[PDB]
């Protein structure tokens, strides 16, 4: 149960959106995370270049 | 419409410690036990220190 909850949360944060055909021939889908939608306001703080 | 997934599991970790024996002793001659001293009873003073 702990693993299930942690997986759901992490997927809702870092997931990506895609669709594909499964092994049985049926659609398989993945949901896009919060970072997938936020693209305008991203910042990487650090001392190195970039 | 896929089937149910396989299972997985894990185990805890173990910790240990030991017991130790402590000893402290005091000794006095029987002659010194009878002698009177200004400071006080020598036998009683030693037990406090030990």
């Amino acid at each position: 149960m702990f693993d299930y909850y942690r997986d759901v949360e992490m997927a809702f944060i870092y997931g990506r959106k895609s669709e594909t055909v499964g092994e049985n021939g049926k659609p398989e889908r993945t949901t896009g995370g919060l970072l997938n939608f936020i693209t305008t306001n991203r910042t990487q703080f650090g001392t190195g270049a970039g | 419409g896929s089937l149910a997934p396989k299972s997985a599991t894990r185990n805890p970790v173990k910790l240990n410690n030991f017991c130790q024996i402590f000893k402290k002793s005091y000794e006095i001659t029987k002659t010194a036990d009878a002698t009177k001293a200004r400071t006080g009873s020598a036998l009683a003073n030693d037990k406090k220190r030990r």
